[PDB]
């Protein structure tokens, strides 16, 4: 559901309402991430995430013509968004999620 | 039921028929709108007997 | 259920449970079963709440 | 015990065997309603008071 | 005290007595009730009396 | 290759399911009885009954010689049960 | 339950489509005076059209859902009473394997 | 009640008296249409209909998986395949008949017995 | 797809059982009285009444729902025409509307794009939407005679289950019309970048952080219960 | 009663009469009593 | 986690043999009641206190720390 929604359904959102009387064509979802005050945004994992409170989200940059970063949306785990999907079980246990 | 006739069953069915309630819905098939233009001759060819009975 | 084909009044179909917890229940048996059981679940819930309504 | 179990059965079985022959005579209305219900309710009560009385 | 003009003061009167009204009670029919700066419904006196959570 | 379809809650309506992979489609007192096929004309069949169970239910040893409100009871106290939660 | 899944959802044009170029007349040429019997096609609840033959109509759609030219997430529904041929795309809906 | 419509003007039809012919015409008042009474009858109720029951029956419905089969004897070519259904109507006091389609024939046969039923 | 938008609309048999007045009625939205169903079809195009009662009951032979449509097609003659029932919607619009302009107008949109949104929301035809008003009221009609299933609310069939990704879309709809109208009032004052993109991240974040599926805070009808703490007391949990 | 088949035929006495004929049907079906009591549904007898 | 050290009813030692189990099973790929009988235990509460246990002292060990 979450993989459906964030491939097909945001592009959807973004088309129905890109007009405007500045038009909004393609929507990227990046893998998540932080920007960390006076850093530099890196990579950011789910063990991290939940030992510094950090919600698990990725930015979404939006092209605009006549790319800008609207926002972010937590990302469902296991998603096909994630760092977890493309693990496998030693993976996991380097980056200390349980299988 | 009255007390010395409780014990019969003619007057409990006679008394079921006096206060059992009758309404036409639960009897007619089919209560309808008919046009007989006269009285001596009826439309539907086998009725007849109603006003055969009548003369 | 989808396993009785319709117009099927038999006992079977209908929740008839034909044998005992001893010795077993097939699946549709054991859903009627789980029917029944949750009716009785519901009823006690809101009967209890409508009691202490009473009572009060 | 076995005799028990298989005299259980056989209660079962009649029970069954008269539930069925009560929804023939059903299914040919040769059956009247009883007095303040209806036929689809008569035969309803019929058949769960019968299968009430099998599993007394 | 300063000019009168007799819609403005009947509009600042109704507001007032709206106001009035929410605190004293906020359960009147057909108006819309009063809204806190958190978009909540404000705690009125009825409220604080009203139900088992009330204060009888 | 079809050999396994999808059917949601509405399709269920216009199809005969058969109960057991095999025994529906062609003994010791204490063994599982069944009602008879009198129907030849089945279109699909359960892979297992069990699976209407849920994550919960499915723990159950035997939940069919269980009463019913003693099933939901487990099903609720499982989740309150004690163990492991996770390797980490 | 264990074997229970939802329906993410998928386009239901490719379907109407294919319905259009087997046989489904639209709905402006229904004239049911001339048509006592007629399956009615609906697709995600939009009554799309009318079918002369939901036999050959529902025995198509199944054998493309089963080869996989159809998605095998959709539903399909023939109400012989009613004389409905129901087509179900939509996300949300609750199916198992069988 | 049959029914039939005004033609080219395609409105219904109401009844008015000719006491003159002392006979039933329907007039359309939308446009000056008038046309003598088919069958006398004018309405219809029926409080209790005996139809609707048997409603559904199509070529095919013998090759419906989800009905129950059966091995009654048709009348006409004595085959014994059928499906069985019950009365597609509903009431609390409509009886339990099983109508049974020949699937040789396509034909509605009723298990009562006292009074035969050719749909 | 989108625009969340859920057209409500009842279709009733106003009567009792055993009365006279027998007259079917149906609801459109922003309209504040139930339009009679013969009106509908008038708006919608079908002028002739032979044709609004084959839409309406298919079978000719099957007098009986033709029947209980008598006294609709009895009291809604009051209207012959389209622009007379497009205009009759308009009357009960009540939107200090002419004759003409402003008020017709408002009917169009109400019985083309507001109307069954799911049948089509096109201008080139609205023949579909008047069959489907027929095949709606042929339901109703053979449920009031009882030959039809009442639908059972509790049915899976009937029923539907919004998961991650339909809820996530539904609030990510309104942030994103919330950033929308945000931009343009920007640009509006741009008389003479610059987009607020914690109006999504927060929204989002509070919406997931509490359960309370709302496009904003200030909204008390949010539904709350939707996302919850992830119980992992135990594996089965 | 002895006719196989049993019909009522009613007709009113001496324009205009279709209209309201059928409001008159309607209240001769529903608001006559032919006997009994008002209310009572239906009425068994027991031991 | 690791094989218990002692049955928990009778108070048997246990925790000797959980490699010998081990071994048992896997080289000499003997039946989980043979196995369990040729290891010593003859009562039903340590033959399942040796047969139910769950290794997950490894699955805890072989992360990183
Ligand atoms: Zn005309
Ligand atoms: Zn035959
Ligand atoms: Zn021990």
């Amino acid at each position: 559901s979450f993989n459906q929604f964030v491939d097909y359904t945001l592009q959807d959102i973004i088309c129905e309402d890109s007009t405007l009387i500045i038009s909004f064509g393609k929507i990227y979802v990046t893998k998540p991430m932080v920007n960390e005050s006076d850093g530099v945004t890196h990579a950011l994992y789910p063990q991290e995430a939940r030992l510094r409170n950090l919600t698990y989200s990725s930015g979404l940059f939006v092209d605009v013509k006549k790319k800008v970063f609207i926002g972010r949306l937590p990302i469902m785990l296991r998603s096909k968004n994630c760092y977890l999907s493309e693990a496998t079980e030693s993976d996991l246990y380097k980056l200390k999620e349980c299988p | 039921l009255e007390p010395g006739h409780a014990a019969d069953q003619e007057q409990a069915k006679l008394i079921r028929s006096a206060i059992e309630h009758t309404t036409l819905k639960s009897v007619t098939i089919a209560s309808e709108i008919y046009y007989d233009p006269d009285p001596r001759s009826t439309v539907i060819p086998e009725d007849e007997e109603i006003i055969q009975l009548h003369f | 259920l989808p396993h009785f084909s319709k117009d099927d009044y038999s006992p079977e179909s209908k929740g008839f449970v034909e044998n005992s917890y001893l010795r077993g229940l097939t699946p549709q048996e054991f859903f009627f079963h789980a029917m029944g059981g949750r009716e009785g679940l519901i009823d006690t819930a809101v009967k209890t709440a409508e009691t202490g309504y009473i009572q009060r | 015990d076995g005799p028990t179990m298989r005299e259980i059965t056989e209660t079962i079985a009649e029970a069954k065997k008269k539930v069925l022959d009560v929804t023939k005579e059903a299914q040919a209305n040769l059956l009247t309603a009883k007095h303040g219900m209806t036929l689809r309710e008569s035969f309803e009560d019929n058949v769960v008071r019968f299968l009430n009385e099998a599993r007394d | 005290h300063n000019g009168a003009p007799h819609h403005a003061i009947e509009e600042a009167e109704s507001l007032l007595q709206f106001h009035v009204a929410t605190y004293m009670d906020n359960d009147i029919a057909g108006q819309p009730q009063a809204l806190q700066k958190s978009g909540r419904p404000v705690k009125s006196i009825r409220a604080r009396l009203k139900g088992k959570e009330g204060r009888i | 290759e079809g050999l396994v379809e999808y059917i949601d809650a509405e399709e269920e309506e216009s199809i005969l399911i058969a109960m057991q992979p095999e025994d529906l489609e062609p003994v010791d007192p204490a063994k599982r009885i069944r009602v008879s096929h009198h129907a030849t004309t089945f279109t699909h069949c359960e892979i297992h009954p069990s699976m209407i169970l849920g994550v919960a239910a499915s723990i159950i040893p035997f939940p069919d010689h269980n009463q019913s409100p003693r099933n939901t009871y487990q099903s609720a106290m499982g989740k309150q049960a004690m163990g492991v939660f996770l390797t980490n | 339950s264990l074997m229970s899944c939802i329906s993410v959802g998928t386009d239901p044009m490719p379907i109407i489509t294919f319905l259009s170029e087997w046989g489904m007349e639209p709905l402006e040429d229904y004239v049911p005076h001339q048509s006592p019997d007629a399956t009615r096609v609906f697709v995600n609840g939009v009554w799309h059209g009318v079918h002369r033959n939901p036999a050959r109509l529902m025995e198509t759609l199944r054998t493309l859902r089963r080869k996989g030219d159809i998605n095998p997430e959709v539903s399909m529904i023939r109400d012989i009473r009613e004389k409905e041929l129901k087509i179900f795309t939509d996300a949300g809906r609750v199916y198992r394997p069988l | 009640t049959t029914f039939r419509f005004c033609r080219d003007c395609n409105n219904m039809l109401y009844p008015r008296e000719d006491k003159e012919n002392n006979r039933l015409l329907f007039e359309c008042r939308t446009c000056s249409y008038v046309e003598e009474a088919g069958s006398p009858l004018v309405y219809r109720h029926e409080l209790i209909t005996n139809i609707g029951e048997t409603a559904g029956v199509v070529q095919d419905i013998g090759s419906d998986p989800t009905l129950p089969r059966s091995d009654r004897e048709c009348p006409k070519c004595h085959s014994r395949e059928n499906v069985f259904f019950q009365s597609q109507q509903r009431r609390k006091d409509t009886s339990m008949v099983l109508f049974f389609v020949c699937l040789s024939c396509s034909h509605i046969f009723t298990s009562d017995q006292k009074n035969k039923r050719t749909q | 797809k989108g625009s969340r938008f859920i057209s409500t609309l009842q279709v009733k048999l106003y009567g009792r059982e055993g009365s006279s007045a027998r007259t079917i009625k149906a609801t459109l939205p922003y309209i504040k009285q139930d339009i009679p169903i013969v009106i509908i079809f008038r708006a919608l195009g079908i002028i002739p009444d032979g044709e609004i009662l084959e839409h309406i009951c298919y079978d000719v032979n099957d007098w009986q729902m033709l029947e209980m449509l008598k006294p609709c097609v009895e009291d809604g003659f009051v209207i012959q025409d389209r622009e007379t029932a497009l205009d009759f919607i308009g009357r009960r619009g009540t939107a200090l509307g002419i004759k003409k302009e402003k008020r017709i107008q408002y009917a169009k949109d109400i019985l083309q794009k507001e109307f069954l949104p799911h049948i089509t929301q096109l201008e080139g035809f609205e023949s579909r939407k008047a069959f489907f008003l027929g095949y709606m009221i042929n339901r109703l009609l053979l449920c009031a005679l009882d030959r039809k299933d009442q639908d059972d609310r509790d049915h899976f069939g009937k029923k539907r289950l919004d998961l991650a990704g339909p809820l996530l879309a539904q609030l990510f709809k309104t942030l994103f019309k919330k950033l929308t109208k945000d931009i343009f009032r920007y640009m509006q004052r741009t008389v003479e970048l610059a987009i607020n993109a914690k109006t999504i991240t927060s929204g989002l974040k509070y919406a997931l952080a509490t359960g309370n599926w709302g496009e904003q805070k200030k909204a008390m009808s949010s539904r709350a219960g939707v996302s919850q703490v992830l119980n992992r007391y135990t594996y089965s949990s | 009663d002895n006719d196989e088949k049993l019909i009522i035929r009613c007709r009113v006495v001496r324009a205009e009469e279709d209209h309201m004929l059928k409001k008159i049907e309607n209240t001769m079906l529903e608001n006559i009593t032919l006997r009994g009591v008002e209310n009572i549904e239906r009425v068994v007898m027991m031991k | 986690m690791i094989v218990p050290v002692r049955c928990f009813s009778c108070g048997k030692v246990v925790g000797d043999k959980w490699e010998s189990y081990l071994n048992l099973l896997q080289e000499d790929e003997l039946d989980e009641g043979t196995a369990l009988s040729r290891l010593g235990l003859k009562r039903y509460c340590c033959r399942r206190m040796i047969l139910t246990h769950v290794d997950l002292i490894e699955k805890f060990l072989r992360y990183n720390p």
